[PDB]
């Protein structure tokens, strides 16, 4: 891969939280979406230069939000933004100076009382989830705008949240050293994922905003960040991967020395299963196999799922903490965000990680 | 009173031009008029920093107070600062800003000196060892890494090493860049005094004259080694002439190669950093001459721009075509060889000479001594008589093109 | 109990050196003391709400960081 | 010789970084300062009577006090940096409070 | 700490020599004047519209003018202004009348900050903390009195011990200032390939996957 640090003026050089692409157009120029500290969501075009750099061209200048903007996340379809201020308020811009486009706040979410953190939607789109500072993680209906559940039955913030994509699970994640499991139905705590057999997650004294956790695309594996084994000295910094089967438990993690992990985001598009060498542990048995990326504090890991150890690592990009990663739609960018002020994107060679499937297969849900 | 009243307002028009002319002007004002000025080859550029910090080695001359060699550290912003997209002004339609991004010159060490400091030359292969000379006959040599920063509050000096051996001061020193330890200078008694510091014993303090020249006729003026050979250093003393000296000779008073200079008193040379045989020689007659060492007959040529006596002649340790000329003229004129001989139009004439480059017109007052600035290019530190020292570079659009 | 005028001027003094102003009235280190003591208020007060919504009594370094980024500033080392 | 006189005894507003073409990679705000320039005593009783005038038994940290005296230490010379540009602007190089309340009104905080 | 070169030029062995054979021929069939204009002058290096169209920033420092330092990029062109001749008179170019003296007629009382006084001067003292615990064990051992949350005493032990090595760790590592941090980007190695390098196989490996049970 390639790794552009773009050094550019994001957010007046100001701490960036939260990264996204656009999954509903599937040409090569990809549309991005920052947010940071202030208070402002900027739009740009990304695209592959002449020498396959990543160049980012400005779009647009979003400027809704009285306080700082912590997660930024588009819709499944791509035609609804959404945007998690400081402000426990929730931006869910849809399009129609400097701008090249106009995007206008189609509705406000008014169900918190503290800042937002993480915003997961559901795969039908149809949905939302927010994890807030209040101790509460929030289930939203676009279509009418209220708290439809609140499971405060936390100790902490809530730093992650995701929809699992077959659509039976909301996980959400604290930062009491604990895992929630919600169903969409049912929503109840019914995976309450805290103990290994010692806690397995950081405490709150990590230097980190976000625990962001992502499932897999597939809807097979959770892959949450933010965990510690007691393998090591004392603690390993590693990031445990679980599975339908059996969510108390972990099938393994993924260990990464240094700097604690705090976000995953998988690819979207899948690949074909490379030929088998007999040299991986296979975390997941799959017909096909996807492209995830572990992002510690000031490193990042692009995984597998046919080979154990990562295929790819990315560190020092950025002076400061990490702070979220996205996939493009057609998985040849990753675009990393940062606290130091400025994002980097990880660029691939067209079908280099894999084959991509002809037909995406589809999920039970 | 006039010529002040003159002189202060041509400085004034001076300051008022000087954007158009300079691209770093740094007047300083001094507790102390400086009777010598000197760079440091040591530049520090700490890491996350703008600036460039470099070092000066100025002496202090004293009617009653006790004189003290300041070696002060002047600022400069860097290279890489040298273009930012900083701000930009609606009126003056410059992206400028005056702000507070600037430089700054600080005293950093000061030694008690007996008398005034008439030149205060650094050792170049040890740039700790400091040598100086006194109103005395006698030659101080200091050592500034081993003194105190505060000078003693006693009005008692300690010399590293009183070098003794003339009758009278003379302002003429020069260290011998090759020969690790050996020192020249050229009293007013008419005598040249070679002194061997590298053999001076741990525990020694007071070194006799090494040996002595007479071939002069007068008060010698200046001396200066050879910057590529080891054993020849010129001499030119108030006699109008200029006898190249050799130390192999076992003659002491024999010039090796007499030639008259010029109609007045000679007062300085200095030879080039990168030639082998080119030495220019100031004058009393306003008359900068260069010469080569391949033929001392005849001067390459007579750099006439000035209008009073020339008193240190320097060339420039970045380009071995650019001279530059001093005196009591107030004027600091920065010559250069590239220009010789080129026609010129009368009204781009009546300026000066072809070879002349610039003109620093900004010293109210007669200027004493002045040295370039080897790290950075341009930057000529001119100390005045009026407790002034300027660290100014002309832009870079005089020499460039 | 009612130390104001801990600050020193000193204190005052170098911050502003490495302020950019080499030129300040003598009247304004009252004015400094007043600045660090309501910024104190509000970055005390931000922290001590996110430590309170946090089931916890001692604040650290991470509730301050949090702080700082609810008044729109970052803190850069600690989180 | 050379005759010499006698020695005379001497002694605009938004600062927003335009999204686009700015290759800054400053390391030195990006690290720890290093450098305090405040007692801990002194600090510690003014944040201690803060915290009392708060609410009690707010028990800190000397990670959390040595990160309130980092960003007030920011917070300090960005302020006195903004008065700076606020004097020179008024043409002036004395700070004067006047000046402190016009940078703060400046930085959106007043 | 960087010198300035001793020598500017090549050291060649026989200058010396030949300087010494000049010296005594006294030939004048040499003329340097002559082969100036033929070659290069030798030197030595050192040792909103766009900024190439601006030029460099020029800096103007005086002590005696109130006005701070004039920093910034100057861009006016005036024919008459010559280097040769600084005094000349450019009219409605530069109105030749004072500007500093506008800018500060101060005359206030202003503390002097300037030079000589506001960093030497400087005082010290002791305090003691008792009641107020201002520290990162003791807070830890407060905050573990005010809530435990049925957790291990040991376990909270070794946390605040691991927790005050990794307080040294992050102030020795600020010892070391700005450090500037390589990017490090290792290719999309698999473990199909055999003609991968051994280092970013390696480097890759120490971060596989353990699996539980």
């Amino acid at each position: 891969m390639k790794v552009i640090t773009c050094e550019i003026a994001w957010h007046n050089k100001e701490p960036v939280y939260s990264l996204d692409f656009q999954h509903g157009t599937a040409g090569r120029i990809h549309r991005l979406a920052s947010a940071g500290v202030d208070t402002n969501v900027r739009i740009w075009k990304v695209e592959k230069g002449p020498d396959g750099k990543a160049i980012v061209e400005f779009l647009s200048n979003l400027a809704r939000h009285t306080k700082a903007v912590n997660v930024v996340r588009f819709s499944p379809t791509g035609e609804i933004l959404a945007s998690g201020g400081d402000d426990a308020v929730i931006l869910l811009w849809k399009v129609n100076q400097l701008n090249k486009e106009n995007w206008t706040v189609v509705k406000t979410l008014r169900g918190h009382l503290e800042d937002v953190y993480d915003i997961c939607w559901a795969t039908d789109g149809n949905l939302m989830a927010s994890a807030s500072v209040d101790n509460t993680a929030i289930i939203w209906d676009v279509s009418k705008g209220q708290k439809i559940s609140i499971f405060n039955e936390h100790k902490s913030y809530v730093q992650g949240v995701t929809w699992d994509p077959l659509g039976q699970y909301v996980a959400t994640l604290s930062c009491d050293r604990v895992l929630r499991v919600y169903s969409i139905q049912k929503k109840r705590v019914a995976f309450n994922v805290s103990k290994m057999l010692y806690r397995m997650f950081h405490d709150d004294s990590m230097k980190s905003f976000f625990r962001r956790l992502s499932f897999t695309p597939d809807g097979s594996l959770l892959l949450t960040p933010a965990g510690c084994v007691e393998s090591g000295e004392n603690v390993m910094n590693t990031t445990y991967v679980f599975s339908r089967k059996n969510l108390k438990r972990p099938i393994a993690h993924l260990p990464c020395p240094g700097k604690a992990t705090l976000a995953v985001r998988c690819c979207p598009v899948y690949f074909e299963l490379r030929p088998v060498v007999e040299t991986g542990v296979e975390l997941m048995s799959l017909p096909y196999r996807l492209v995830f990326a572990v992002a510690s504090e000031d490193s990042v890991l692009l995984y597998d799922t046919q080979q154990s150890f990562p295929f790819g690592y990315v560190s020092n990009i950025h002076y400061h903490t990490l702070s979220d990663i996205s996939w493009s739609s057609d998985g040849a960018f990753l675009a990393i965000s940062s606290t130091d002020g400025y994002c980097s994107f990880v660029t691939f060679e067209k079908d280099e990680l894999g084959i991509p499937l002809k037909e995406k297969p589809v999920l039970n849900m | 009173a006039v010529e002040e009243r003159v002189i202060n307002e041509e400085y004034k028009i001076w300051k008022k031009n000087t954007p158009f002319l300079y691209d770093l002007v740094m007047t300083h004002a001094l507790e102390w008029p400086s009777l010598t000025a000197q760079w440091l080859p040591d530049v520090t550029r700490p890491e996350g920093k703008d600036f460039s910090i470099h070092r000066l080695v100025l002496g202090t001359h004293t009617s009653d107070e006790q004189n003290h060699l300041v070696i002060a550290s002047v600022q400069l912003p860097n290279d890489d600062a040298q273009f930012d997209a900083s701000h930009y002004d609606s009126e003056k339609g410059e992206f400028g800003g005056f702000g507070s991004v600037s430089g700054k010159i600080e005293i950093e060490i000061k030694i008690n000196h007996e008398g005034e400091v008439n030149r205060a030359r650094y050792m170049p292969q040890n740039p700790c060892i400091i040598a100086t000379k006194t109103p005395s006959s006698d030659v101080l040599v200091f050592d500034y890494t081993k003194h105190p920063s505060k000078p003693d509050p006693s009005g008692e000096c300690n010399p590293d090493l009183r070098l003794r051996g003339h009758q009278k001061e003379g302002y003429g020193l020069s260290w011998n860049p090759n020969l690790s330890g050996h020192l020249l200078s050229a009293s007013d008694d008419h005598t040249i005094c070679l002194w061997d510091i590298s053999a001076v014993p741990k525990e020694g303090k007071v070194v006799d004259a090494k040996t002595i020249f007479t071939g002069h006729t007068a008060v010698v003026e200046d001396v200066s080694w050879h910057l590529l050979h080891e054993s020849l250093f010129g001499s030119v003393a108030d006699d109008q002439k200029l006898m190249i000296w050799d130390t192999r000779s076992n003659n002491t008073s024999k010039p090796s190669h007499s030639v008259d200079a010029h109609t007045a008193e000679v007062n300085c040379l200095s030879f080039n950093p990168y030639s082998e045989f080119i030495l220019a020689t100031g004058s009393a007659d306003k008359t900068v001459a260069l010469w080569d060492l391949r033929n001392l007959k005849l001067k390459l040529h007579s750099f006439e721009s000035h209008k009073d006596e020339i008193f240190q002649v320097q060339w420039s340790p970045h380009n071995e075509t650019i001279l530059a000329s001093s005196g009591t003229d107030r004027r600091l004129n920065v010559w250069d060889l590239s220009k010789i001989g080129e026609e010129q139009s009368p009204e781009d004439a009546e300026d000066g000479p072809p070879e002349l480059l610039f003109i620093h017109g900004g010293h109210t007052a007669k200027i004493s001594d002045f040295s370039w600035n080897p790290n950075e290019p341009w930057v000529i530190c001119s100390v005045s008589e009026d407790n002034i020292m300027q660290v100014w570079q002309m832009a870079e659009n005089i020499y460039n093109d | 109990r009612d130390n104001i005028q801990g600050i020193t001027k000193p204190a005052i003094r170098r911050l502003a050196r490495r302020g950019g102003v080499k030129r300040i009235s003598g009247l304004i280190y009252e004015e400094t003391r007043g600045v660090l003591k309501v910024f104190l208020e509000n970055v005390i007060r931000d922290a001590v709400t996110y430590t309170e919504h946090a089931k916890r009594k001692t604040v650290t370094a991470m509730d301050v960081v949090y702080a700082l980024k609810r008044q729109g500033r970052t803190l850069y080392g600690f989180g | 010789a050379r005759t010499k006189q006698t020695a005379r005894k001497s002694t605009k507003k938004p600062h927003r970084y335009r999204p686009g073409t700015v290759a800054l990679r400053e390391i030195r705000r990006y690290q720890k300062s290093t450098e305090l320039l405040i007692r801990k005593l002194p600090f510690q009783r003014l944040v201690r009577e803060i915290a009392q005038d708060f609410k009690t038994d707010l028990r800190f940290q000397s990670s959390a006090v040595m990160a309130l005296q980092e960003a007030c230490e920011a917070y300090l010379v960005g302020l006195f940096e903004d008065t700076n540009l606020c004097a020179i602007h008024a043409k002036r190089v004395t700070i004067m409070p006047k000046d402190i309340q016009l940078a703060r009104r400046i930085r959106g905080e007043r | 700490m960087v010198l300035a070169p001793r020598r500017r030029t090549a050291f060649h062995p026989d200058l010396c020599s030949q300087l010494d054979q000049l010296l005594q021929q006294q030939s004048g069939e040499f003329s340097f004047l002559k082969d100036l204009k033929g070659r290069q002058p030798l030197r030595s290096g050192p040792t909103v519209p766009e900024r190439r169209k601006f030029g460099r920033m020029k800096l103007l420092q005086f002590c005696e003018n109130h006005r701070p330092a004039y920093w910034g990029t100057w861009n006016k062109k005036t024919a008459l202004i010559r280097a040769r001749d600084p005094w000349a008179q450019d009219t409605k170019l530069l109105d030749y009348e004072v500007d500093s003296d506008e800018e500060w007629e101060e005359e206030e009382p202003g503390e002097s900050l300037s030079h000589s006084e506001g960093d030497d001067d400087d005082d010290m003292g002791e305090d003691e903390d008792e009641d107020d615990g201002f520290f990162v064990p003791h807070g830890y051992l407060s905050e573990d009195e005010g809530v435990t949350e049925e957790c291990a005493d040991p376990e909270n032990h070794k946390v605040r011990q691991k927790l005050k090595a990794k307080e040294w760790d992050e102030f020795l590592a600020k010892g070391k200032r700005f450090r500037v941090l390589q990017p490090v980007k290792i290719g999309c190695v698999w473990a199909a390939d055999r003609d991968c390098a051994g280092d970013d196989l390696k480097v890759l490996q120490q971060f596989a996957a353990c699996f539980l049970e």
